[PDB]
């Protein structure tokens, strides 16, 4: 499920202007438009921000997990994080970051919260509920062997807990090999990420169509407003120039008016992101085909570098 | 002004001066810089996430609430 | 229940205490609010935009052009004008979705939580949900959730059954717990120990198969009506 | 398991169930004999 976005900023007068004296005088005649596009920007940022926060800083505290890492035979190796590589991520989320992969007045802000502190956020919500299961996340967090975890999880879904005490063993080995076929899944899937690359894919196209827009005339005589300048008096400069600011800033005006239709998208994936981690990794949900297909015992989460992984 | 410089992610801050412990983020700059006003002059710094605490995990251990208390909050 | 009532009464009293002294708790109105407000203002403020005309005023240039060439310029006016004022209704019409967005979450929380007891983790509040109760805003509702909050753990030792007379016993609905040197049975939530009995217990299959299994007697009721 | 009144309950009589069969209930405290 994506989170956010790029928090994208643009700058008016050289963007109108490419860095060119005389129009960037005529563009204050136009009044305050792009403090509106400059406003709504800023807003979006904020947006994406609150919506990492919201997703990834549901607990107050940053659980470790314990160095003797013995959970009655089950194996969370391939999502907890690796201490050897500095990332400290995880071989599922090391995985998820390899695959997935990506100035005339357009920049690109950073993210308040780095990939590492979202590696540290997922961590601390791994060890929670591999140690305290449903606890930490409505009050103290309490502590409790694993198998006594999932066996409580089995009398969620109408199955007596009887059943995994006299089918551990088995149980364990079937999720160690589940979740190793998690990696070959991922690794060899060509899209297993499409979501994630078509949010960023759109916003690159979006990048490039605004600023390959530039290039466009609308009508004039030329593009460049440096040999409008020249070659032609100012009496039949004006109109041409008024033209083409009028052209780009409604090309202007179009990409923010998009960036804030996908803002509003990502809004809602991240909201259904946050339910998601509230009502399945925190606990165990009762809704069918929320947390998976099948009766939901538990799910994990991994972190992705404009989204996140539920392991359910 | 040129007093102090310090170089982040999302640029640099002119003005602050960089602190090594970190706090709760107040005015978030980027790249996990936060910066506020303490005993006094502004001062950069990186988020803290929250306190870190390990459960005591145990094959055999369990812990049990023996009191509770009914909170009631607001949202909005 | 008394002590449950107080805590209640003294949580009502915070939550008023808090409303009257919080500089920002309701800034998730006010935020729209705001936002209502520089939408008009940026709407008006635009009016006076000159969209390169010699002047914004129409009855200005009206008289100090020929309607040949003031023609070109009130073309202008209006095409800028009305480009901002379709900007600002598609901005509304954005604003109106995310109200409309949020006017849903906020009858199904209602739903949930008012007329009922939500299991879900954070939908009617952090910790266990028992109730809530809705309170209007001038442009949204305040939802007061209350909730349980476990307190004061206590750390025990527990084994996942009990084995007696070669069988193996399990917790119908609650939990073991040793005390250091004496069996009990406990629910999750609350330390409420008992004695092990077989009406607490169910027995199924033999010692040898539960993992982690411990020794321990059970009682019977009727056991002592020997006679 | 066995059928016994440990995991069943009684509610009304038997002709007013449709698709009702006959078989045997086993009392744990039969056997005992207290
Ligand atoms: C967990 O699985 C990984 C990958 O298969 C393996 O390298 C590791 O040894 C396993 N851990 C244990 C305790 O078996
Ligand atoms: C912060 O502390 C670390 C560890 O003592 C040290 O290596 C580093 O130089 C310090 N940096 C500053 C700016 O004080
Ligand atoms: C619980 O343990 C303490 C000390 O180990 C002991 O004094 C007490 O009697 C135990 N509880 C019961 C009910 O026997
Ligand atoms: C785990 O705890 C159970 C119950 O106390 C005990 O029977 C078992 O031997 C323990 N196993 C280990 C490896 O500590
Ligand atoms: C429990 O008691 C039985 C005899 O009643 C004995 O055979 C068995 O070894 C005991 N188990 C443990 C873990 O001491
Ligand atoms: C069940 O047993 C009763 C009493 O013996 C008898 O009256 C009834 O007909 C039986 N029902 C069936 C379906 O055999």
């Amino acid at each position: 499920l994506p989170v956010s976005m790029t928090k994208t900023s643009v700058d008016c007068t050289m963007y109108i202007c490419g860095d060119s004296t005389e129009c960037s005088n005529l563009l204050l005649q136009y009044g305050s438009f792009c403090t509106q596009l400059k406003r709504a920007l800023t807003g979006i940022a904020v947006e994406q921000d609150k919506n990492t926060q919201e997703v990834f800083a549901q607990v107050k505290q940053i659980y470790k997990t314990p160095p003797i890492k013995y959970f009655g035979g089950f194996n969370f190796s391939q999502i907890l994080p690796d201490p050897s590589k500095p990332s400290k991520r995880s071989f599922i989320e090391d995985l998820l970051f390899n695959k997935v992969t990506l100035f005339k007045g357009l920049t690109v802000l950073p993210p308040l919260l780095t990939d590492e502190m979202i590696a540290q956020y997922t961590s601390a919500l791994l060890a929670g509920t591999i140690t305290s299961g449903w606890t930490f996340g409505a009050g103290a967090a309490l502590q409790i062997p694993f198998a006594m975890q999932m066996a409580y999880r089995f009398n969620g879904i109408g199955v007596t807990q009887n059943v995994l005490y006299e089918n551990q063993k088995l149980i364990a080995n079937q999720f160690n090999s589940a979740i190793g076929k998690i990696q070959d899944s991922l690794s060899s899937t060509a899209s297993a990420l499409g979501k994630l690359q078509d949010v960023v894919n759109h916003n690159a196209q979006a990048l490039n169509t605004l600023v390959k827009q530039l290039s466009s005339k609308f009508g004039a005589i030329s593009s460049v407003l440096n040999d409008i300048f020249s070659r032609l008096d100012p009496p039949e400069a004006e109109v041409q120039i008024d033209r083409l600011i009028t052209g780009r800033l409604q090309s202007l005006q179009t990409y923010v008016t998009q960036q804030l239709i996908r803002a509003a998208e990502i809004r809602a994936s991240a909201n259904l992101a946050a339910t998601k981690m509230s009502e399945c990794v925190l606990g165990q949900s009762k809704r069918v085909d929320f947390c998976g297909k099948g009766y939901h015992l538990m799910s994990f989460p991994q972190s992705a570098p404009h989204g996140v992984v539920f392991l359910h | 002004t040129g007093s102090n410089v310090f170089q982040t992610r999302a640029g640099c801050l002119i003005g602050a001066e960089y602190v090594n412990n970190s706090y709760e983020c107040d005015i978030p700059i980027g790249a996990g810089i936060c910066a506020s006003y303490q005993t006094q002059s502004i001062i950069a710094y990186t988020m803290s996430l929250g306190a870190e605490n390990s459960v005591a995990y145990s094959n055999n251990s369990i812990a049990i609430p023996t009191n509770f208390t009914i909170s009631v909050t607001t949202e909005i | 229940q008394k002590l449950i009532a107080n805590q209640f009464n003294s949580a009502i009293g915070k939550i008023q205490d808090s409303l009257s002294s919080t500089a920002s708790a309701l800034g998730k109105l006010q935020d729209v609010v705001n936002h209502n407000a520089q939408a008009l203002n940026t709407l008006v403020k635009q009016l006076s935009s000159k969209f390169g005309a010699i002047s914004s005023v129409l009855n200005d240039i009206f008289s100090r052009l020929d309607p040949p060439e003031a023609e070109v310029q009130i073309d202008r006016l209006i095409t800028g004008r009305l480009q901002s004022l379709q900007t600002y209704v598609t901005q509304q019409l954005i604003r109106a979705a995310e109200i409309r967005a949020s006017a849903n979450l906020a009858a199904t929380k209602m739903s949930e939580c008012v007329l009922g007891q939500s299991k879900r983790v954070d939908f009617c509040g952090k910790g266990y949900h028992l109730m809530s109760f809705p309170q209007s805003a001038p442009h949204g509702v305040v939802f007061l959730h209350v909730t349980y909050v476990p307190a004061q753990e206590k750390n025990f030792t527990t084994a996942p059954a009990i084995c007696h007379d070669g069988k193996a016993h399990f917790p119908r609905e609650g939990v073991f717990v040793s005390n250091g040197t004496h069996w009990f049975v406990t629910q999750r939530n609350f330390y409420e120990p008992q004695i092990i009995t077989t009406d607490n217990t169910f027995v199924s299959g033999n010692c040898d198969v539960v993992i982690g299994i411990v020794n321990n007697t059970v009682y019977d009721p009727l056991q002592p009506e020997l006679d």
